[PDB]
């Protein structure tokens, strides 16, 4: 479409309103209530522009650009006198009751309201009367509430209810006494409530975790990184100050995680700032714990490694691609073992084979919001891959979107779309061991053991395509529900099947693959999505290796007298007693880790590795996208005795000292090129980010804003002589503001969003080709594999029906967004959010055992008689015990296992 | 809109009352005698219109109480210079199309009609000089002319 | 219509003459807020355009400025030719009282411009500076070497990819090898300058006058080739006082750069502050009220009297009389008492703001102004009758280092020298800024010869006229605001900031991120204490300056130095150095 802004002709998209069309062209219109993801509601009345219908028109009409379509032949004026005075008056009306709170506000310097007050040019106060006040609510450990700063723009409630699907946030009150919050005090139990601190243009909802150790946005040193708390791989902007990770901001990736994170990835970063982390190489001599620098650690480690007959390496899915590859190239191809168990590795390799060999296109996370009918098999998505559950909610509301689009209603008229699509929504069928958080929008929820979920998946695949193997023994009511699912999936245009390795069963993934194959055989645009466990599970599966049990028996039989463990606690994937015995029997345990794990008591040498905030690397997410994360800060700038290096740097220098007796600190691009040379399946990680020689017109990319303060005083307590800024030889970024962060720079890795006049997270508008669309000059990260020309065959191994055996109890996994991650649970702020360890029981099984809700029963697994209190679960099937995976003492490897001697004690 | 005695010889149609700068409305007219102070009447009207706002959109929600407080100041004789101009700007910026619904244009129609026809009653409530600030000891204030 | 509006400048007759000479498709006209016609011309026609401007009926006889600009990072270049680098030439015609700014666009690989030294001899140091800081080569230049950086310097510092801060590079480690290498670099090599270090009869004497000399007014060195006592040739070596203030202008916000403007000419103070804040107000679109103009005129005339007192005492000291410097610095202490009362600081006040001044005048400033105005003229008459009417001082001064109007125009000489040549060109009258039209004062001019004595007596008359201006402004000071009511006035008034939320928001975003001045080019030229000081500010629409070009008169005077003292003795050079009114922060910036 063609519009005329201030006499200048512009070519815009006619399906967009005037606000996003003009913001895409670089025209600054003030706005509060409009968001690119939420839609247009016309509340704040800030986006006023003067519209003319003809080229020869003098009077015009003040309209809302967010509510006015960008049709062909509209002549709008933004900087007309009447429009500017009205926008200034709207800012003034918002300023009548706003508190004098900017110095004591966490949103100061990051405030959209401040930016829009300055942009309209209102700086004189003529209001002389009183300002209304509000009491504040306790919203939990994550979100701090300050209701006086609200401008009643309704972004919070629109996001929290119409987007995130939350139920405990709302609008209350009246004429000018509007309150935004909960009906009482309590924690916001939505898994995406952390996005309120960036959705809210004011300082009402603030990051309490950042408010504990608060610094302003200009004082933050930012980097582009990837969230390491699960497999989705959302792009984040970690920002630090004074040597500690202060905040995790959302980093816009129009392909993956555009505007929203989950609460685990936004508030689970506190393990980086733990004081028990290793900061030097520490060597154990008997009972003494001596501290070495890097060179003596390398020389001693290489001496003992040369004095051994075989060295094995146990990687981890928590480590990056480069560190696992450096371990593999240090110990050899045959001596490298993945740190996961045999069953976890089998499920992971099956999921990878389905993804890159099944012939079915695995969608990106933004593309999940366009699929019609969603079938989740086995996965508890909202607790393991929560952002995928958010995109599933969007795909479910796609039915109301298409129904309103059938009535010539614009895409951005979100209120009219929700009015037309009252409760009609796209079909969602979730299967789990219990009730999920998607059950409010699910067309059906199947509460059954994983064998029965797999059998239901195989029955769906057989009913969709008769060539699929049949399962006999299905009840007629279950058959009716199955044919309902089949009629919903067959009538869909873009069906989506979501499974994963967290269900603890191979047949669930096989059934999901068979359903996807049957949907593809009918000529449908089927997509499949596997949810892995850790951040780099897919990279570890692609690189491959032996299981943890093979490494454990290699250490136990004595063939391996030297074990190098890379960022693994080894109690998460195997029993603690067997691991402890194997590591105590081995005469050399050398652990490269950045968190104080339990196997460091037996470790003969500990290498203080760097976490994601202090290391560069590559991670492969659940859809096979190689994403590069960059270092945020140098740990040794403030604390001079800190010897903390990248794990791939540790292992590369260790291998160099092993071979040539010389210590060699490599570069990130050298290790990347080594991965591309040795592993052809990981060849796409070279193009994930450009190398360290990349420049924007000769200068590097700045990690901190141009108004970074305290340079000559932040280190003056140590020494009055300011040292050189740390040099980044690994990446194209610099640990200084002497660099480039323009919105029009030809790059894909943006550390943070700032524009002149745009200090809020609304500054991401300047960094996109169109607002709410893709990032300018493409999104970061590339896909490792394409969709294959041919697919797999039908998995004929249909499992038998789950029969509850007497005495033995099948362990049903219960994943928690706060608690089931290895590193997020070490954050001190997650202690007040993690649920108490409760074993879930059927009413019938608890009545048989004589247990009621609340009391404690004891169960023994591998000689560990541990006692948990009982919570009654109605939806759990009989014969199973519900256990929380990832908690203290309950490994995720316990899923699907047996449980003997379950007695009340 | 308020109308005067000269508007009494006017037929009660939509276009006839609309041409004379008012609205037919519900055709249920209300008479204001000479004993009724018009500033108090408009204050009562704006108090009703501000307290019956829904709070969805900014101009009505955060500008009707401003007019209410200005009229409370004018009722008590504590009006300050610029208050009537602020009321006129509020009437101009709360008209049709500026707000989300039509509650606020109908709210501000009696105010502009009363200012147009009975300005001398609104000017009589301005007694004290304009003062938005207070003296901060140690800082010389900027004396704009 | 306000004077800060973006004017296309197609009504200037010079534009019409250029159209009728070179055709209508030979150049582009850039609409700026400089107040000067900006003409983008091709590189091939640069010398022809310069010759045409030099051969006009009322010609552009002076090269005011010549410098480069890195346009690789400039996002808003609508209506401009495509360029990675650019070179601008600011020229003045005194007869028309007009300026022009010619801009030449250069690609990143083809960074060569024809030399401008044949048309204007003062282009030599400007082209050396442009090569040193931007890497732009000038073809046909006689000796293109580094003038601000030492010869063993890698990279060009004013390029956008060069790091601005010292903390980016390694800390300064002075070793024996580095000391020896930099001492060999600092050693004068006469074969490079063609000095011809010998004669058949006798040998020439190569003497370093400076950095450590009482006659040198800073850290710079003149290398003198001598026979006996006579000077054969001089090489004034500058760059020893380089603080990187333009790169610092690219590094600070608009508000936070004001103290750095204060240290450009450290005897100037508010006189250094005025052109920068006026150019920023042109960028913002701020028209300051009358009281702001009168206060700024007050402080700049006070600091002009301060600088002239120091200059006269310094000249008398270098002539040989060591007494009047004590009394002149006592008068400087009286001015410092008034300035400490008003601004709170002695010598670098940093008191001017965008849209006004930092505070209002304190209660009782007129008492100290009256005290100084009563104390001054008797002391000045005593200085005159004691030292300036001394026949030994006249013998050391009159006829020493004399040049006419042609040498003053070809070398860009401004200030007291240009008026001492008889050319009545003062910025406060020709292009009146800050409301100088409301003050009755005279402009002293010379008889046609710019002696040391003539320049000193002209500065004495300028001091007397500044006393007259101070008396007029003391007797008539307006009662209004000390800050403008513009939203971009940085910072806003303090009490409204302390008790209003709009003012608090504006203050919060103006002192932290900086005021957002929209993308435009601005220029302000003022009459400094030592000549003409100009600020040329290119804004990219951000909160920091994209380009800050500072033109100073002491640069031109020090470049004029070899052409006016060649063939004289060293004593004439000492008197010439004392009678130029230069500081070296002014030169090297
Ligand atoms: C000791 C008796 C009083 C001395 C007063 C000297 C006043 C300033 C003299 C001029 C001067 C200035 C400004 C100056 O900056 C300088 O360079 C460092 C000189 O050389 C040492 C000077 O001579
Ligand atoms: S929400 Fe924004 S405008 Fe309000 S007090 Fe906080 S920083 Fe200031
Ligand atoms: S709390 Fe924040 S997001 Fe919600 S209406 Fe108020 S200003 Fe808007
Ligand atoms: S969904 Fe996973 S990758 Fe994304 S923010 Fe949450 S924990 Fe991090
Ligand atoms: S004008 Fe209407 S929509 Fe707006 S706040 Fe008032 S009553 Fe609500
Ligand atoms: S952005 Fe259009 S009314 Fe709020
Ligand atoms: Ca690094």
């Amino acid at each position: 479409a063609t519009i005329h802004v201030d006499g200048k002709e512009y070519e815009v998209n006619g399906a967009d309103n005037l606000l996003e069309a003009c913001l895409s062209l670089g025209l600054d219109i003030p706005y509060f209530c409009w968001h690119p993801a939420l839609g247009s509601v016309g509340a704040c009345r800030q986006c006023a522009v003067k519209q003319y219908q003809n080229a020869e028109d003098t009077r015009g009409r003040l309209v809302m650009s967010c509510m006015t379509p960008a049709s062909d032949g509209t002549f709008i004026s933004i900087d007309d006198e009447e429009a500017k005075q009205f926008r200034e008056s709207v800012v003034e009306w918002l300023m009548t009751n706003h508190p004098h709170d900017c110095p004591v506000c966490e949103e100061g310097g990051n405030c959209h309201l401040q930016d829009m007050t300055v942009m309209t040019g209102h700086s004189f106060r003529r209001y002389r009367f009183t300002k209304r006040t509000h009491r504040n609510q306790d919203l939990g450990p994550f979100i701090s509430h300050e209701m006086n700063r609200c401008i009643a723009c309704y972004r919070c409630v629109r996001y929290y209810k119409d987007y995130a699907g939350g139920t405990d946030l709302g609008v209350y009150g009246a004429h000018d006494n509007v309150y935004f919050g909960r009906p009482e005090d309590g924690t916001l139990e939505s898994e995406f409530s952390g996005n309120l601190v960036e959705i809210c243009p004011t300082g009402v909802f603030t990051d309490k975790t950042h408010s504990e150790r608060y610094n302003r946005k200009w004082d933050m040193q930012f980097a582009p990184s990837i969230c390491q708390q699960c497999s989705i791989g959302c792009n984040i902007s970690p920002g630090e100050r004074y040597g500690e990770l202060r905040r995790i901001e959302n980093r816009y990736n129009g392909t993956v995680n555009h505007y929203f994170l989950c609460d685990r990835g936004r508030f689970g970063y506190g393990y980086v700032n733990l004081k028990d982390r290793p900061r030097q190489p520490v060597q154990r001599r008997g009972d003494d714990f001596i501290t070495l620098n890097a060179e003596q650690a390398m020389q001693g480690a290489a001496d003992i490694l040369r004095q051994s007959k075989k060295v094995i390496g146990i990687g981890s899915p928590r480590a990056s691609v480069e560190s696992n590859f450096a371990l593999r190239e240090l110990v050899g191809e045959e001596n490298f073992y993945t740190g996961i168990a045999h069953g976890e590795q089998e499920r992971l390799q099956l999921a990878l084979k389905v993804l890159r060999e099944g012939g079915i296109y695995t969608p990106a996370l933004r593309e999940i919001e366009s699929y019609d009918a969603v079938l989740v098999l086995g996965e508890d998505v909202t607790q393991t891959g929560a952002r995928v559950a958010l995109a599933v909610r969007q795909a479910v509301k796609g039915k109301a979107r298409e129904m309103a689009a059938a009535q010539k209603v614009a895409d951005w008229q979100i209120a009219a779309i929700l009015n037309i699509g009252q409760r009609a929504k796209h079909p969602l069928f979730v299967t789990n061991v219990d009730d999920t958080r998607l059950d409010d929008i699910a067309a059906w929820t199947y509460r059954a053991p994983v064998e029965d979920q797999a059998r239901l998946g195989f029955a769906i695949a057989h009913a969709l395509d008769n060539s699929a193997p049949a399962v006999d023994g299905i009840e007629p009511e279950l058959q009716s529900k199955i044919d309902v699912i089949v009629q919903a999936l067959a009538g869909a245009k873009k069906p989506l099947i979501i499974s994963g390795t967290n269900a603890g069963s191979l047949e669930v993934i096989q059934a999901a693959a068979n359903v996807a194959k049957a949907l593809k055989g009918r000529g449908a645009d089927v997509g499949i999505t596997m949810i892995a466990r850790s951040v780099n599970s897919m990279g570890l599966g692609i690189m491959g290796g032996g299981s943890l049990e093979e490494a454990l028996t290699e250490l136990e039989t004595g063939r391996a007298d030297a074990v190098v463990v890379l960022e693994n606690d080894l109690h998460r994937h195997a029993s603690a007693t067997r691991v402890n015995a194997a590591l105590a029997k081995a005469p050399l345990v050398m652990v490269v880790d950045h968190q104080r794990t339990a196997i460091m008591e037996n470790a003969h040498l500990v290498l203080s590795a760097a976490s994601f905030a202090e290391s560069d690397g590559t991670v492969i997410n659940n859809e096979g996208r190689a994403q590069r994360f960059f270092q945020v800060y140098d740990p040794a700038y403030y604390d001079s005795k800190t010897v903390m290096l990248e794990s791939w740097r540790w292992l590369h220098s260790l291998h160099s000292t092993l071979l040539s007796r010389e210590v060699d600190w490599t570069q990130l691009d050298h290790v990347i090129d080594a991965v591309v040379a040795k592993i052809p399946e990981l060849a796409g990680i070279k193009d994930a980010a450009p190398d360290a020689t990349f420049r924007i017109r000769g200068q590097k990319l700045a990690r901190e804003p141009h108004r970074y303060s305290g340079r000559t005083a932040m280190r003056a307590n140590i020494s009055v002589h300011e040292p050189r800024q740390p040099q980044d030889i690994d990446t194209m970024f610099t640990f200084s503001m002497e660099g480039n962060n323009q919105p029009t720079a030809h790059r894909s890795q943006v550390p943070f969003a700032w524009a002149p006049g745009w200090n809020s997270p609304q500054a991401w508008n300047k960094f996109q080709d169109e607002v709410g669309g893709k990032l300018r000059f493409g999104d970061p990260g590339v896909r490792l594999f394409e969709t294959s020309e041919n697919g797999l065959d039908y998995f004929t191994s249909v499992p038998a029906r789950f029969q509850p055996q007497d005495g033995k109890w099948r362990i049903a996994p219960y994943y928690h967004l706060f608690g089931s991650d290895e590193l997020s649970q070490r954050a001190p702020v997650f202690q007040s959010r993690m649920p108490q360890p409760y074993i879930k029981l059927n009413p019938a099984d608890a009545a048989k055992l004589g247990v009621n809700a609340g009391t404690r029963v004891s169960f023994s697994y591998d000689g560990n008689t541990v006692t948990l209190p009982v919570e009654i679960a109605e939806g759990l099937t009989a014969g199973q015990v519900g256990l929380p995976m990832g908690m203290s003492g309950i490994a995720p490897v316990l899923a699907g296992a047996h449980l003997e001697d379950l007695k009340e004690a | 809109d308020f109308l005067t005695e000269a508007h009494l010889d006017l037929p009660m149609e939509f276009e006839s009352i609309g041409k004379a700068g008012s609205r037919l409305g519900t055709a249920l007219a209300m008479a204001v005698d000479h004993e009724i102070n018009m500033v108090s009447l408009v204050r009562n009207l704006e108090e009703f219109f501000a307290r019956e706002s829904c709070g969805w959109c900014t101009p009505c929600r955060d500008g009707l109480p401003w007019s209410v407080k200005i009229l409370r100041a004018l009722e008590r004789g504590e009006g300050q210079p610029g208050d009537i101009e602020t009321l006129e700007q509020l009437c101009r910026f709360l008209g049709p199309g500026k707000t989300f619904c039509a509650h606020a244009p109908g709210a501000v129609e009696p105010l502009q009609s009363a200012i147009k026809y009975f300005r001398e009653e609104f000017e009589a409530g301005i007694k004290q000089p304009f003062s938005n600030t207070h003296l901060i000891n140690g800082i010389q204030p900027n004396l704009l002319k | 219509e306000p004077a800060w509006q973006t004017r296309d400048h197609l009504d200037d007759p010079v534009i019409g003459e250029l159209r009728n000479r070179f055709g209508p498709d030979a150049f582009t006209v850039q609409a700026t807020r400089t107040g000067v016609p900006v003409v983008w011309i091709k590189r091939e026609q640069l010398l022809e355009v310069g010759d045409f401007l030099k051969k006009l009926p009322k010609p552009y006889v002076m090269l005011f400025d010549l410098h480069g600009m890195d346009e690789r990072l400039r996002t808003h270049r609508e209506g401009l030719p495509a360029a990675d680098f650019s070179v601008f030439y600011h020229l003045i015609s005194i007869d028309r009282n007009r300026d022009i700014m010619l801009k030449v666009a250069l690609a990143e690989n083809d960074l060569h411009v024809p030399t401008f030294t044949k048309l204007f001899p003062n282009a030599n140091w400007y082209e050396r500076e442009t090569w040193d800081l931007f890497g732009i080569t000038f073809d046909g230049h006689p000796n293109l070497r580094r003038i601000m950086m030492p010869q063993t310097w890698k990279g060009h510092p004013l390029r956008k990819d060069y790091p601005a801060r010292a903390t980016e590079f390694s800390p300064f480690e002075l070793t024996k090898a580095k000391q020896d290498l930099e001492m060999e670099a600092l050693t004068f090599k006469p074969e490079e300058w063609g000095m011809k270090r010998g004669t058949e009869n006798e040998d020439f004497m190569f003497l370093n006058l400076g950095p450590n000399h009482p006659s040198a007014h800073g850290a710079f060195r003149i290398v003198l080739q001598l026979d006996g006592e006579e000077i054969v040739d001089c090489v004034p070596d500058i760059g020893y006082h380089h603080r990187g203030a333009e790169k610092m202008g690219e590094r600070q916000s608009w508000h936070s750069y004001i103290p750095y403007t204060d240290r450009i000419e450290y005897l100037g103070g508010c006189v250094n502050e005025m052109p920068y804040v006026l150019a920023v107000e042109k960028l913002a679109g701020i028209t300051v009220p009358d009281r702001v103009n009168v206060i700024r005129v007050m402080l700049s005339e006070l600091f002009r009297i301060n600088s002239h007192l120091l200059y006269i005492s310094t000249f008398i000291q270098d002539v040989g009389a060591m007494t009047p410097v004590f009394f002149a610095f006592t008068d400087r202490q009286k001015i410092y008492d008034l300035v400490e009362a008003i601004t709170g600081f002695r010598m670098h006040p940093a008191w001017f703001r965008i849209g006004g001044v930092a505070h209002d005048l304190p209660r009782g400033w007129d008492r100290l102004l009256r005290e100084f105005l009563d104390w001054m003229p008797k002391r000045l008459a005593s200085y005159e009758k004691a030292a300036l009417q001394n026949t030994i001082l006249k013998g050391r001064s009159q006829g020493v280092a004399a040049y006419g109007a042609k040498e003053a125009l070809e070398w860009g000489t401004t200030g007291a020298g240009l008026r001492a040549t008889g050319i009545d060109f003062d910025v406060r009258k020709a292009r009146p800024y800050s409301g100088y039209e409301n003050f009755d004062f005279e402009i002293p001019v010379g008889g046609g010869v710019s002696d040391c004595y003539t320049r000193v007596m002209l500065k004495v008359e300028e001091l007397r006229q500044s006393l007259r201006i101070l008396e007029q402004c003391l007797n008539n000071m307006p009662e209004g605001p000390f800050k403008a009511d513009h939203p971009l006035t940085t910072p806003p008034p303090k009490e409204r900031t302390l008790q209003h939320i709009e003012t608090l928001i504006t203050h919060f975003l103006q002192v932290s991120w900086g005021p957002v001045m929209p993308a435009n080019e601005s220029f302000q030229m003022i009459e400094a204490t030592k000549g003409i000081n100009s600020y040329y500010l290119t804004s990219d629409g951000s909160t920091m300056s994209y380009r800050t070009r500072i033109r100073t008169p002491s640069y031109a005077h020090l470049q004029q130095i070899p052409a006016a003292i060649r063939g004289s003795l060293v004593s004439d050079l000492i008197v010439y150095l004392g009678s130029i009114d230069f500081v070296m922060s002014d030169v090297d910036r």
